[PDB]
């Protein structure tokens, strides 16, 4: 099958996943016991985020990075620091290191948040989350805004030049400064989740992506995102990238699965795409998507 | 913010 025609035999499979009940409950289950497994089995040791020395790095103390895949960090700035950190490399369509989820930075990591995207070249971040949600604190900050000045995050130099305002999503660009080194950073801002189920809701998530890549379009550097745990949001837009980039490039696989997209990085970074409300706008989203390139 | 990231549904 040529690819238009896989698409229609996705689509047309939707009028059905659509219907039937609990599709997505009964299907996400399969994803929280596929971790089970691979879990009382030990599957893949943490004992790098189960040191002592990082506990206290550790935003949430169930959301812990796979060492087979997390990011070390040598860019050293200190007897002060460690290789350690919260976030995963995560596969892309062509190669591995192509994703990075990571947490939201506590304070304590704010460093360690720019050695990484330092150590890395990385050229954008994506911040999938708010400072505040639930009246509690989710994300420190990391970034710095119009006539703020220049924040300094130990040998860190960050300043904002400029900030473009979009619908529900901000583009803050930044200059990082390190021994004498100015890089330019396109960090993102979202603050309004899509509706899962209302569907004119969803574009925005899109849009967002199709602004990133419209930065980025190659996969030269690992794209930063991050959530407040660097998971539930944060395989999101990972997923609704990676998938667009098959798309994007006459690529989608005859036998392509949301499910087994998603099951993948799961085996990656942990707990990617939390809940079944968010599975189901990976879904809708890819949906939306395909309904577009026809 | 150590309240486990897992304490919804």
């Amino acid at each position: 099958m040529d690819q238009r025609e896989i698409l229609q035999k996705f689509l047309d499979e939707a009028q059905s996943k659509k219907i039937t009940k609990e599709e997505f409950a009964n299907e996400f289950l399969k994803l929280k016991r596929q971790s089970t497994k691979y879990k009382a089995d030990k599957t893949y040791p943490t004992t790098v985020a189960e040191k002592p020395k990082n506990i206290k790095k550790n935003r949430y103390k169930d959301i812990l990075p796979y060492d087979y895949s997390r990011v070390e960090l040598s860019l050293i700035t200190s007897d002060e620091d460690s290789s350690y950190i919260n976030a995963n490399f995560i596969k892309g369509v062509y190669g591995p290191k192509a994703y990075i989820a990571t947490q939201g930075p506590l304070s304590t990591t704010l460093l360690d948040f720019w050695r990484m995207i330092w150590e890395y070249s990385v050229l954008i971040i994506v911040m999938a989350c708010m400072e505040y949600e639930m009246g509690k604190k989710k994300c420190e900050r990391y970034w710095a805004e119009p006539g703020e000045m220049q924040l300094e995050f130990g040998p860190f130099s960050v300043s904002c030049e400029a900030e473009k305002r979009k619908s529900d999503y901000i583009i803050r660009t930044l200059k990082v400064k390190f021994n004498s080194e100015t890089r330019t950073i396109y960090q993102f801002h979202y603050k309004n989740w899509p509706d899962h189920d209302v569907p004119s809701s969803i574009d925005p998530i899109l849009e967002l992506i199709w602004d990133v890549r419209c930065y980025q379009e190659d996969d030269s550097v690992p794209i930063c995102i991050h959530s407040s745990a660097g998971c539930g949001r944060t395989g999101v837009i990972c997923a609704i990238d990676y998938t667009w980039m098959l798309l994007k490039d006459g690529i989608i696989p005859e036998n392509f699965s949301v499910f087994s997209l998603i099951r993948e990085m799961r085996t990656q970074r942990p707990s990617l795409v939390q809940t079944q409300e968010q599975y189901e706008l990976v879904y809708n989203a890819v949906l939306e998507l395909f309904k577009r390139q026809m | 913010d150590g309240e486990e990231y897992d304490d919804p549904f």
